[PDB]
This record gives C-alpha cells, sequence and structure tokens, in this order.
RNA sequence: UUGGCACCUCGAUGUCGGCUCGUCGCAUCCUGGGGCUGUAGUCGGUCCCAAGGGUUGGGCUGUUCGCCCAUUAAAGCGGCAC
RNA sequence: GAUAAACGCUGAAAGCAUCUAAGCGUGAAGCCCCCCUCAAGAUGAGAUUUCCCAUUUCUUCGGAAAGUAAGAUCCCUGAAA
C-alpha cells in the first residue's frame, strides 16, 4: 500500500474509489494500491 | 419593595414523568433542565428551588444524531497522571444510559449547591418501568 | 423480477419471507421503499430521486432476486487446492484440511450450507443464502491463499492468481 | 469450587515419592460450619458464609449468638464469604472438612500479610539508596517529589508509611497433603500472615 | 537546535553534568498486527496500525555528546524552568 | 467482548465493476472485561443475617432531659499490632 496525500491511478487499468471518506486507487497490479 | 419572592416548600413541586424514546439527548435535556429550574413557573425565584420532579423512562431508545454514537467521547479524569478513561455515547447509550442523561442534565444544570439539590430531583430509567408510582408521576409532553 | 415454480413470496409491514424447496429466507429492508409483490413477476418502487433511494432500489432488487433464485437451484461455490500434500477430508459435518500446517485445520459449516468434497484436491460449497455461501468459501480460502511463486494453497475454481520467479 | 478457612500453624519440609524435599505451610482448619447461603433472589449474588473457630459465649454478644443459632453452632472467631461455590452443596449448620481437597488441588491462599509498621522508601518500595560516601548527604530519601511545571506533587508519589497488613492472595499453590482427623492441609510454598493468621484456602480461580 | 526580539523576574526566578524519583508525547528501538517488495526459503527493505510493557553493564573524558569493549528482544527520540 | 491498520462477503449508486452507501464477517502486546488490591463521606451515604424494644418525668404546643436495653467505651494484662 502506498499512502500518500497525492493519490492517482498509475496505470489505464487503476480505478479511483472511495472508501469510508477516504480516496484511493485498487488495481489488478498490487504495486498500484494507493490510499490518501 | 414589592417583588414576589417564593418561600422554601410554599410553592407545590410536581412529579412529571417523561418517554426520551426518539428524542435528541440534548432538547431532551435542556427541557427536562428548565423543568427542575423551575422555568416554566411564575413563581420562579432564582435562590429557592420552586422546580418539579422529573422521571425520565426510555432513555435506551434516547436519540444521538450524525455518527454521536461512535464519535461522542465522555472523559472521566481520576486525578491519577494518565488517568484519562473515554467511553462512546453509543456504548454509554447502550450499557449505562441513566449515566448518559445525567451528564447530559447535569451540564445544563446551574454550576452551585441549588443545582446540586436540582440534580437529585432526577430519576432516569433505562426501560419504561419506575418505582415512583406512589408520587402518583404525571405524564409530560416536550 | 420473476418467482419460479415452487417459491411463495410474502411481505410483512418492511421485511419479506421467501419460502422454497431449498430452503426458506427472511431479510429486512429499508421501509420507505416499497415492494409491489404479484404472483408471476416482482417490481420494486422508488419514491423519490436521492442519492440514497436511487442505491438502496438496486440493492432490494439484487437481494430480492438472489434471495427467491438462491431456494430455486442454489449456489454454488467451488474451491481447488493445489501443493504436494495438500488435501480436504470430510468426516461426518466437518471439513478437516491439510494444507502443510503442523495442525489439522477444521470448519463445521453453519445452519443451511453444505461442504461435500468429490476429490481430495478440490472442495465444494452448496447453500441457498449466497452472501452464507460467499462467507464460508472465503473463509476456506483465508487458511492458505494462493502464493504467486508456484501458485501454492486454496483458490477459487475460476481464479486468476498473479505469479513471479 | 470448594472453600474453607484454616490458621496457619507454621512452615515445615516433606520428602516427596520422587524423593524431591518441599517446604510446606500447615494449615489447621478445623470447626469450619455453613452459617448462612446468601442467593440472588435474597442478598443479589450466590455466596456460601462459613464460621471457622469456636468462640468462648463471654467474648461473643446477642447478636452474634442468634446469627450462629439459625445453623445450630457456637459462635465463631472468624466468618468469610466463598463466591463462585456450588449452593447445591453446603447444608446450613454442616461441617466443612479439609477433605473437600485432594492430594494436587491447585487453591489460591489469601489472608493478611505480616505488619511492618512506619516503612521507608527503600523497604516499603524497593527504591534505591543514594550514595553512602563520596560526600553524599541522600541515603534512605524518596528522590524528587516531581518536576517544577505542576505547582505540586502528582497523586501516586511513593512515600513512607504503615508497610504490611494488606489482604494478600497467592495464586496456584499445590495441596501436598490432607490430614482429615487432625484438620490439617499441608500447601506447598508459604502464605500470607504471621503464625495462627486466619488463612482463606479456596480452589485456584485460574 | 543555531538564532532574532527585550515582554515577567536585578529590595536574587541558583546556572552544566551526575544521583534519586519519575511522569508525559509518539515522529516506535524491541515485542504485537498488517500492505507493497527488485518478498523462493532464511534474512531484509519500505510504508500503515499500535504508547501495554520493556528499552544493559563497562573503558575514556567534569562532561552532555561521542568513540570503544561486552552484551541484549531492544539498547527509541523528544517534553516536563535544557 | 468490541475495534485499529488490513483482509473479505454480499451489494447497488454507476445493466459492468466495486469491502460500503443499506447489510454481514474476519482482524493487534493496544480498548473494555477477565486477574490482584482499595472502595457506600457512592451525602446517590446501598444490601443481607442477627440483636434490643416502645420506659419515666415533662412540654398548652412542637419538642426538651434522664434513667436504661442491645451494644460499646474508660481503666487494666498484653502482641500476631
Ligand atoms: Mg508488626
Ligand atoms: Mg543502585
Ligand atoms: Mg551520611
Ligand atoms: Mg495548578
Ligand atoms: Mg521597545
Ligand atoms: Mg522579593
Ligand atoms: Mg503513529
Ligand atoms: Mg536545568
Ligand atoms: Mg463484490
Ligand atoms: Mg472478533
Ligand atoms: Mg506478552
Ligand atoms: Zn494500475
Amino acid at each position: 500500500m502506498k499512502v500518500r496525500p497525492s493519490v492517482k491511478p498509475m496505470c489505464e487499468k487503476c480505478k479511483v474509489i472511495r472508501r469510508k471518506g477516504k480516496v484511493m486507487v485498487i488495481c489488478e497490479n498490487p504495486k498500484h494500491k494507493q490510499k490518501q | 419593595r414589592t417583588t414576589y419572592m417564593a418561600k422554601p416548600g410554599e410553592v407545590e413541586r410536581k412529579w412529571y414523568v417523561i418517554d426520551a424514546t426518539g428524542v435528541s439527548l440534548g432538547r431532551l435535556s435542556s427541557e427536562v433542565a428548565s423543568i427542575l429550574r423551575g422555568k416554566n413557573k411564575p413563581q420562579f425565584t432564582p435562590h429557592i428551588d420552586t422546580g418539579d420532579f422529573v422521571i425520565i423512562i426510555n432513555a435506551g431508545k434516547i436519540g444521538l444524531t450524525g455518527k454521536k454514537a461512535t464519535d461522542k467521547i465522555y472523559y472521566r479524569h481520576s486525578q491519577y497522571p494518565g488517568g484519562l478513561k473515554s467511553r462512546t455515547a453509543g456504548e454509554m447509550r447502550t450499557n449505562n444510559p441513566e449515566k448518559l442523561l445525567e451528564l447530559s442534565i447535569k451540564g445544563m444544570l446551574p454550576k452551585n449547591s441549588l443545582g446540586r439539590q436540582l440534580f437529585k430531583k432526577l430519576h432516569v430509567y433505562g426501560g419504561s418501568e419506575h418505582e415512583h408510582a406512589a408520587q402518583q408521576p404525571e405524564v409530560y409532553e416536550l | 423480477i420473476v418467482i419460479p415454480a415452487g417459491v411463495t413470496v410474502t411481505l410483512n409491514g418492511s421485511t419479506a419471507t421467501v419460502k422454497g424447496p431449498k430452503g426458506e429466507l427472511v431479510k429486512e429492508f429499508n421501509p420507505e421503499i416499497t415492494i409491489k409483490i404479484e404472483g408471476n413477476e416482482i417490481n420494486v418502487s422508488r419514491p423519490t430521486d436521492n442519492k440514497n433511494h436511487r442505491a438502496l432500489h438496486g440493492t432490494t432488487r439484487a437481494i430480492l432476486n438472489n434471495m427467491v433464485v438462491g431456494v430455486s437451484e442454489g449456489y454454488e461455490k467451488k474451491l481447488e487446492l493445489i501443493g504436494v500434500g495438500y488435501r480436504a477430508q470430510k468426516q461426518g459435518d466437518k471439513l478437516v484440511l491439510n494444507v502443510g500446517y503442523s495442525h489439522p485445520v477444521e470448519f463445521v459449516a453453519p445452519k443451511g450450507v453444505d461442504i461435500e468434497v468429490p476429490a481430495n484436491t478440490q472442495v465444494i460449497v452448496k447453500g441457498y443464502n449466497k452472501e452464507h455461501v460467499g462467507e464460508l468459501a472465503a473463509n476456506i480460502r483465508a487458511v492458505r491463499p494462493p502464493e504467486p511463486y508456484k501458485g501454492k494453497g486454496i483458490r477459487y475454481e475460476g481464479e486468476h492468481v498473479r505469479r513471479k520467479e | 469450587t470448594k472453600g474453607i478457612l484454616g490458621r496457619k500453624v507454621g512452615m515445615t519440609q516433606v520428602f516427596t515419592e520422587n524423593g524431591e524435599l518441599i517446604p510446606v505451610t500447615v494449615i489447621e482448619a478445623a470447626q469450619n460450619v455453613v452459617l448462612q447461603k446468601k442467593t440472588v433472589e435474597t442478598d443479589g449474588y450466590e455466596a456460601v458464609q462459613i464460621g471457622f473457630e469456636d468462640k468462648r459465649a463471654i467474648l461473643s454478644n446477642k447478636p452474634e449468638q442468634g446469627h450462629v443459632a439459625k445453623a445450630n453452632t457456637t459462635p465463631k472467631r472468624f466468618i468469610r464469604e466463598f463466591r463462585d461455590v456450588n449452593l447445591d452443596e453446603y447444608e446450613i449448620g454442616a461441617e466443612v472438612k479439609v477433605d473437600v481437597f485432594a492430594e494436587g488441588d491447585i487453591i489460591d491462599a489469601t489472608g493478611v500479610s505480616k505488619g511492618k509498621g512506619f516503612q521507608g522508601v527503600i523497604k516499603r518500595h524497593g527504591q534505591s539508596r543514594g550514595p553512602m560516601a563520596h560526600g553524599s548527604r541522600y541515603h534512605r530519601r524518596p528522590g524528587s517529589m516531581g518536576p517544577v511545571a505542576p505547582n505540586r506533587v502528582f497523586k501516586n508519589k511513593l512515600l513512607p508509611g504503615r508497610m504490611g497488613g494488606e489482604q494478600i492472595t497467592i495464586q496456584n499453590l499445590e495441596i501436598v497433603k490432607v490430614d482429615v482427623e487432625k484438620n490439617v492441609l499441608l500447601v506447598k510454598g508459604n502464605v500470607p500472615g504471621a503464625k495462627k493468621a486466619l488463612v482463606q484456602i479456596k480452589t485456584a480461580t485460574k
């Protein structure tokens, strides 16, 4: 998981979602997991 | 001069029973504080206690808007170093609702000797049953 | 939402009971959203176009559909053990897995779910409550999830595991 | 869960069958009687009240005599409640013998520790002395009362004061021997209190 | 921290280090839980949750600091009139 | 027992997808219990068992004082304190 204030798609597969009022990107590529 | 002043045991203090079900914790508290203080009576005298006795029933069904159930924290400090204990309004509404309403109402009473006497006139019950039937309590609406 | 033969759907205030051949279900929905029960087909009604209602609408539809399809042909989640010395034994109501731990791992199915084991290498989870099937299936996969180096461990049958060196 | 009251007689040792030598405390527990059963209906909790050692009439009063008359027994020196017991066992006036325990039973011994009177921080709280030489004028003192900022001393600054005479529970003592005709328990190791001290022996909570 | 300012104290607010006694913060040294890994395993790296408890004895120097010896699960960093 | 990070299940909003919006579960030496001790001046002064009983003269009145009960103390011998 990358935890950082700048969360943004790293590839085309990256999807930006919101869980519990937290922006995050989920992706097939586990390196691209990000939470804000 | 001539302005009326209530004497102790002059004004008839009545017993009221109030259903807490679905009412915001405040809103219920603020109305009850006024009844306890005697603000609803024209005999109101600031130094005497002319107010009524209040039984609150169904305190377990008291309303907490927003995320207050999880996010409203009640703190206690023992006065020992690092002796700060915390409870959520939610947990306290489940386990000790009599405590929750007493805290809420205590905060809205005068912070003095008479204020401490007023608090003694408040009886809170989690359920629908009190044991003050002898005092012939009359239902009160908010 | 079409009701198949054998199914009877009833509504009591907000809650809706569904009793069929495979089993019997009870699920409580949000009140303001209303459901119109007819002998053949089920049409769920939305009063206002507020974000809350738009969401609940699709959910009440989806869950009711799942409930009805639940009690008809039933739900089946299939699992597949990979790796040398990975096996599953069915003894009584207990699913006993040997997945490489020093101890054996055992699962007792809840009320309304079955864990019949055709071959030692694979497991199948039958039930009518899809979420109860999903959870038990996940809980069994949770014991040894698939690792990325040789693909060993408990995987879903259709699952696609990422692989490394 | 079983319980009894005895007096600490003293300590000795016994050789085990193995050949090992273990220290034991001898608890004499004669004249335990069941005086009263407390129920949830009556008192709001389950407990059996046991009266221990017989006491001369003139040392009792009419309140006491009335209480033990309900159990057809003489006044009792020590009365204690046991909770977590099975009330189906215990009849009012029934003797409670040491054979409620067996060799190997793990018990918790509760008693009042020996009185040491007024004691300093070194003995009472195991604090360190200051240096004894190199110009030191600090030896058996309590240390700084605390920082400056909170113009006051915090509430657990350990200081001199009365030391022992506190209730203590030692957990998980093995019963080594049970002698019925002598009303004696042998408990491996030591239990709180001076000789003749009341000791409450009950089944280990753990 | 190194500083700037000169607002309390010059009819006195004792100033470094150590000792004793701690207590608090968490930006966590160890132990617990977890995500990613250029994670085969054993070791690690990095980030997230976590402050419950724990967090050594010596040589040198007034020292703090630091280097060193030998350990340790670890030898945390800070505040409290340094 | 309830949670953190986290992992999920079911699941729409957004015919897909999605751990989340409704709804279920897993999940920390941490939180609350459990363990040990103090604790009803908890003036909100709680509970149980047992004991003593309704005395005398006054006080228009309310109350007052003066012998006692159960019980306790002074005093004395002491220590396990
Ligand atoms: Mg002594
Ligand atoms: Mg020392
Ligand atoms: Mg000296
Ligand atoms: Mg102050
Ligand atoms: Mg100037
Ligand atoms: Mg001066
Ligand atoms: Mg942190
Ligand atoms: Mg200083
Ligand atoms: Mg899904
Ligand atoms: Mg749990
Ligand atoms: Mg531990
Ligand atoms: Zn991506």
